[PDB]
């Protein structure tokens, strides 16, 4: 069992590493550019509700 | 029942006051004694003698 | 596998669903941060102790309100609150998750579990500045806490609800006492009726890291894990998380107390919880009092303490019993901190240092250790056969500097001298191995009525557990009997007289 | 949300080549199937002790035996000998 | 490329005020340089008065600033070289060498205010670190990863005391030391450099095995309280990186008490009890518990303690004393009796002399010793007045004992080669266990008494009787 704890703290550390790969595959994307459309839609989704 | 056994034990410990010297028997009891502590000991220290099949 | 990372998704769409309702009637600029403290511009309808949260994770607490602007206390280190950055506000008074689920966890101050085994099963947010409950759902203290040791028990006794402190010097065993508590607690935590079972809440503030690691290990080797609730507060973290944890684990104790059940909480040292005080109020220019413990550490302590008593049958006859630890200077009992906890709880176990330095551990001064409620709440058992024991003790204590003369004396001051070793090497115990009740009857009941007068004084020790499985191998009823009734009636003390008398003449 | 979304989908599916179809793993250089499963899968027994305590040696008791049936030659000297304790009784 | 440029507004003493421009402020306790003529001067922010206004503490002397000075910024924290390349080489704490040897050509530079390990990755069982000194590995065991407080003056040993650890750690262990002089007096910093190259622990031309951090005494008071953490980040990368169990040697942490006593005093921050800074608790957990064990090594910290007038409710050593796992002390009275080393038996006490955790032949053998010697001192003054008949035979055996155990307590050193020649026995522990056991009985009390002085175990004791017996014949 204590094993078991170990080796799900291993899978852990090792897709926090992967997020950190997803961090830099984010970052590089014009996503940038077209995530700004996302939020100006969530902001006319957000204003307009009061 | 065991307290038959102790009790006759000590009426021959307020007995064996009458020969001064005893050599091995009073440590016969003794041994007794480490065996008998040493098995309630034994039997409680135990979990059921198992793998938890339905948990563990 | 990614299964976290399913549930971790799941927390996405909660803070996705957060952000399509996120507006902030609050947030403003960080004016200035110094003195490890906040000022704030904006925030024109925040309250008084509301939670905050900067931009960089580190959490706050906005403790004074000024016309202009808010001061926020910080709860970490304030390299990460950066000037300029921006404060949403939370909507809370400091809150922390109480209930049954953080039975095996080990919680930072506000919550956040740093054990390793997922977040918390919260059964609800309590605040941290709980007012006491008043004094008319109060009852005086009825049951006890049996503790396991021997000296505890026999002298000193402690109720459902009666603050005790635990004073004494540093490495001088003052900690091994409350775990010996804990420990002996296995006893009803195993068990099956609610109002016998007996939660412990460790709260170790101002201590190491590898401290806390240990006490883990050790809770998690005899077992106490499945209810004990540790809130740690390691002086690598900063001052403001010390100030604020054992408060928020006065919450914890407060959630088992009024939901019936009985619980225990230690808190650890209290000590460095007015070090970290005095470091907050010598930080905002408060001018400090005595020793530069700033004017109102009475006050901190008194809030903190008094949110533990018995309640009545009115409210549910729940309970929180405390015992914080206050790390003295030399043997002193007159420093300003130690005369204001003193002056709060029901009494005091002074763990002596000189007697440590002989290796009686733990070393209870008898002469100095008494509690105020502990005698209407002690088992019965004990009452009927060590109403002797203290003053028994006092007798012995008042012939302590009269035969370091090294004069021959009377007959009755060396029976009463031979008696008083007996009883002082009697009380000597080893660590992680407390006696209930059941079997601390008969040893002091051996060391009352002059039945070891005739052994020497090493053979003592073993004589104990000697003694004890000469009890537990052939007088088993007895120990049943003590176990059931609690109470020594007079066929149970002839009984146990012969079964003394027995072990005693061999 | 699509910043919710291609966050999440690219989560999902940059280890899914590691979890879902086992061609084992493109950006870390050593492999990673000789790490956990072929490695430390023995590891609970590289971090125990191996071929006896997790083969667990259901093990034989040593038969403890009697006074090996010998009454006589020392049953005669038990007696005499108490009557030496009994002399000095 | 984008810099962060601002100008010093003030200068008021140690004292550093830098105004930067709009929306580009750095967190507290970020490196700041200010170029100079005679090389850079280093400030690290440590509060913020708004106004886009920062104050700092000085890192080196801060005259003839003019106040509109450029002010560049380094984003992180005070970095520091560390690695392979470091050994040897006498780093301050700005992170350049000042042996003259060059620049150092380390692989990373490393932020000193990191994190302390979360309470997952400590290690929940504190083994016994074999450190190789016979009384160290009896009495008072050190604690691996944990802390140690080396009482006494100079003069009676104490840097050979700590040579000796680096050569054993780096034979027994394998592991590295990292000296740092926190408040050292210079003249004594120059013969410490010396006298561990002759001792061959800093070897200019192989692998020496050591880094040391000067913290000179004329440096401003913000220097001497980052000067532990630059010793300590060396160690934390020897650390979390090779997997190693590092000695971070301090000296002297009463220094670093008064560091952070100035440093917060300076700031205009309001003085505690005695005077010592009202951060005390918290700037001493900065420093311990980065100091400890986690599951891929750890570093032990021999760390010295001033005794301020000889007092201990003063509360640096009585916050010190929360903290250390086990004191040495190194006396008087035992190098007067010239026993090398000075470990005096009675005072040295462990709070890991536990049989729970050392085992409970290693705790019955130490506190029969412990009784021994006890009883012996108890004996002492009776001896010189009744002399040897007042002795039963209960007593006699044990001052001829206690006479053994206290000259078999001394031990040929490994740096002391070129001062006795003897060359120097590293003792295992179960080695040293079963030897005080086996003087402990009694096997060995026809051996006489001179045959106990300088022996490495109990083999050399008997190699050592049996030459005693040739050249008494
Ligand atoms: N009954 C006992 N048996 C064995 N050792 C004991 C016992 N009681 C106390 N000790 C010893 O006391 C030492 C310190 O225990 P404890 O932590 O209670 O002291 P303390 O003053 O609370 O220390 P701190 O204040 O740092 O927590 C331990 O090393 C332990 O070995």
């Amino acid at each position: 069992v204590r094993y078991e704890a170990s080796l799900r703290q291993l899978e852990q550390r090792q897709l926090a590493k992967s997020v950190i790969s997803r961090v830099q595959s984010e970052l590089g994307n014009p996503k940038f550019q077209e995530k700004v459309l996302q939020q100006s839609i969530s902001e006319i989704e957000q204003l307009l509700s009061k | 029942a065991k307290s038959a056994a102790n009790k006759l034990d000590w009426a021959k410990v307020i007995s064996s006051l009458r020969i001064t010297g005893s050599t091995a028997t009073q440590l016969s009891s003794f041994k007794k004694r480490n065996d008998e502590a040493r098995r309630q000991l034994l039997e409680l220290q135990s979990q059921p003698t198992e793998v938890d099949f339905s948990h563990y | 596998k990614a299964q976290p990372t399913e549930v971790s998704s799941i927390l996405e769409e909660r803070i996705k669903g957060v952000s399509d309702e996120a507006n902030l009637n609050e947030t403003g600029r960080v004016l200035a941060v110094g003195d490890g403290i906040a000022r704030v511009f904006g925030l024109n309808n925040i309250q008084a102790e509301e939670l905050v949260e900067f931009s960089s994770g580190v959490k706050g607490m906005a403790l004074n309100l000024e016309p202009g602007q808010v001061g926020i206390v910080l709860f970490g280190s304030d390299r990460l609150v950066k000037e300029g950055e921006l404060v949403k506000r939370t909507g809370n008074i400091v809150d922390v998750p109480v209930g049954p689920g953080l039975l095996g966890r080990v919680v930072d101050a506000l919550g956040n579990p740093i054990d390793g085994k997922g977040p918390i099963d919260a059964a609800g947010r309590s605040r941290a500045q709980v007012k006491a409950p008043g004094i008319l759902p109060r009852r005086s203290v009825h049951e006890p806490v049996q503790t396991g040791l021997k000296a505890v028990d026999a002298l000193v006794p402690i109720g459902r609800g009666q603050r005790e402190l635990i004073i004494g010097d540093r490495q001088t065993g003052k900690t091994a006492v409350a775990l010996d508590t804990i420990l002996n607690q296995k006893r009803w935590n195993n068990g099956s009726d609610e109002s016998k079972k007996l939660y412990c809440v460790y709260v170790a503030v101002g201590q190491k890291r590898s401290t806390v690691a240990q006490l883990v290990q050790t809770l998690e080797q005899h077992d106490a894990m499945k209810y004990s609730i540790i809130v740690a507060a390691t002086a690598s973290e900063a001052a403001p998380l010390q100030y604020l944890a054992p408060f928020t684990a006065a919450s914890i104790g407060e959630w088992f107390r009024d939901n019936g059940k009985h619980a225990l909480i230690v808190y650890d040292d209290l000590s460095k919880q007015a070090v970290a005080y005095r470091q907050l109020s010598l930080l905002l220019r408060r001018p400090p009092g005595r020793e530069a413990y700033p004017g109102d550490v009475f006050y901190l302590h008194s809030r903190l303490l008094e949110r533990a008593a018995k309640l009545s049958e009115k409210e549910g006859s729940g309970s929180l019993t405390a015992l914080p630890v206050i790390e003295t200077q030399g043997g002193d009992v007159s420093a300003y901190i130690p005369t204001n906890v003193i002056s709060i709880t029901d009494g005091q176990i002074f763990l002596e240092a000189e007697l440590f330095y002989k290796g009686i551990r733990p070393a209870i001064n008898v002469g100095l250790s008494v509690s105020r409620v502990g005698s209407a709440a002690q088992v019965k058992a004990l009452k009927q056969v060590a109403g002797s024991l203290k003053l028994f003790l006092a007798q012995y204590r008042e012939v302590a500097a009269f035969a370091q003369f090294g004069s021959d004396l009377d007959a009755s001051t060396k029976q009463t001298l031979v008696r008083g070793e007996r009883l002082t090497q009697l009380l000597k115990q080893n660590q992680y191995s407390p006696l209930a009740t059941e079997e601390q009857v008969p040893l002091i009941y051996a060391g009352v009525n002059g039945h070891l007068d005739g052994i020497e004084l090493s053979r003592i020790g073993e004589f104990e557990s000697s003694f004890l499985s000469y009890l537990k191998s052939n007088h088993n009823e007895l120990l049943t009997e003590i176990r059931e009734k609690g109470e020594l009636s007079k066929e149970l003390l002839a009984s146990l007289k012969s079964a003394t008398e027995s072990f005693v003449a061999t | 949300q699509d910043l919710y979304l291609r966050e999440l989908k690219d989560t999902k599916l940059a280890p899914s080549t590691l979890q879902d179809a086992e061609g084992n793993v493109k950006p870390w250089n050593p492999p990673q199937k000789p790490n956990l499963p072929e490695l430390e899968l023995q590891g609970p027994e590289a971090l125990k002790a191996y071929t006896e305590q997790n083969v667990e040696t259901a093990h034989v008791a040593k038969e403890s035996e009697e006074g090996e049936s010998e009454p006589i030659e020392e049953d005669w000297l038990v007696l005499d000998d108490a009557e030496e304790t009994k002399e000095s009784h | 490329s984008t810099p962060i440029t601002g100008k010093v507004t003030a200068v008021i003493g140690a004292i550093v005020d830098v105004h930067f421009e709009q929306s580009e402020l750095p967190a507290i306790l970020n490196a700041l340089e200010i170029k100079t003529p005679q090389g850079k001067l280093v400030l690290e922010v440590a509060q913020h008065l708004g106004e886009n206004t920062v104050r700092t503490i000085a890192m080196d002397g801060t005259e003839g600033l003019v106040r509109g000075e450029k002010v560049l910024d380094t984003g992180g924290p005070i970095s520091v070289p560390v690695g392979r390349e470091t050994l040897g080489r006498i780093i301050n704490v700005i992170g350049e060498p000042i042996d003259e040897r060059g620049p150092i050509k380390s692989k990373l530079r490393k932020p000193i205010h990191a994190d302390p390990p979360s309470f997952a990755e400590q290690s929940t069982s504190a083994e016994i670190l074999e450190t190789g000194i016979k009384v160290v590995d009896l009495l008072a065991p050190y604690a691996r990863g944990g802390k140690i407080g080396l009482f006494g003056g100079a003069g009676v040993g104490k840097t050979v005391f700590i040579q000796e650890l680096i050569n054993n750690i780096a034979k027994a262990h394998g592991g590295f030391s990292v000296f740092t002089g926190v408040g050292e007096r210079t003249r004594e910093g120059n013969d410490l450099y010396r006298e561990m190259k002759e001792t061959g622990v800093i070897n200019l031309e192989g692998e020496s095995k050591v880094a040391l951090v000067f913290g000179q005494m004329n440096e401003p008071p913000g220097a001497r309280a980052r000067v532990a953490l630059t010793g300590l980040t060396i160690a934390e990368y020897f650390r979390d990186e090779e997997g190693q169990d590092v000695l971070l040697f301090i000296d002297n942490i009463f220094r670093f008490t008064q560091a952070g006593s100035e440093v917060s005093a300076l700031l205009g921050r309001i003085p505690s009890a005695v005077g010592y800074q009202p951060t005390l608790a918290t700037d001493m957990g900065l420093l311990q518990e980065r100091i400890t064990t986690t599951k891929k090594g750890s570093v032990t910290s021999v760390q010295a303690v001033y005794v301020p007038a000889d007092d201990l409710t003063d509360p640096a050593p009585a916050t010190t004393f929360a903290h250390l796992d086990a004191t040495t002390v190194l006396s008087r009275g035992i190098s007067e009796l010239g026993i090398y080393p000075a470990v005096d038996p009675l005072d040295s006490k462990s709070r890991l002399l536990d049989a729970a955790v050392v085992g409970q032949e290693h705790y019955d053998v130490a506190s029969k010793v412990q009784e021994t010697l006890q009883t012996y001192k108890s004996l002492q003054d009776i001896i010189a007045i009744l002399g040897m008949d007042e002795l039963s035979e209960q007593d006699k055996l044990t001052v001829e004992r206690a006479r053994k155990i206290q000259r078999f307590l001394s031990q040929p050193f490994a740096v002391a080669e070129v001062f006795t020649g003897i060359p120097g026995k590293l003792v295992r522990l179960k080695d040293t266990v079963a030897s005080f056991k086996a003087v402990l009985e009694g096997k060995y009390d026809n051996i006489p008494e001179h045959a106990f002085y300088m022996v490495g175990g109990i083999e050399d004791v008997v190699a050592k009787a049996e030459k005693l017996a040739a050249e008494a014949n």
